[PDB]
């Protein structure tokens, strides 16, 4: 029980954390690349967000 | 650009129009959607044309 508790308290902060990290770098390489213009900075943003 | 050529009239009296209307080019406001008609399901048959 000990060890459940101790997982899912590394859990919320080493797993949560890893659709951010992949989806920040993401959108900046579609933003350099020119698949985001300044029209659709939110647009693509909130679909990766989502 | 050959496309673009062909359509030069349409697309240059398109731009004048879209100016002097004052519209702004492109879908901001991206979340938008249309609210459902009233009793939508079973006010179907009714004649709304001007
Ligand atoms: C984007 O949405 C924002 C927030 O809803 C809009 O700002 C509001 O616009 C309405 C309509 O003019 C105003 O009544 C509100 O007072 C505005 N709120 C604020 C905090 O400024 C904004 O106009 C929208 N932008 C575009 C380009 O559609």
């Amino acid at each position: 029980e000990s060890d459940i508790n101790y997982l899912l308290k590394m859990a919320l902060e080493k797993i949560a954390f890893l659709p951010f990290g992949y989806l920040v770098d993401q959108w900046r390489w579609g933003v350099f690349s020119g698949r985001t213009p300044p029209s659709r900075y939110n647009f693509d943003w909130w679909y990766l967000r989502t | 650009q050959p496309l673009l050529k062909y359509f030069q009239p349409v697309t240059q009296w398109l731009q004048e129009q879209n100016q002097q209307n004052g519209e702004v080019l492109g879908w901001p406001e991206y979340q938008w959607h249309p609210p459902l008609p009233d009793n939508y399901p079973e006010g179907i048959d009714l004649v709304t044309d001007e």
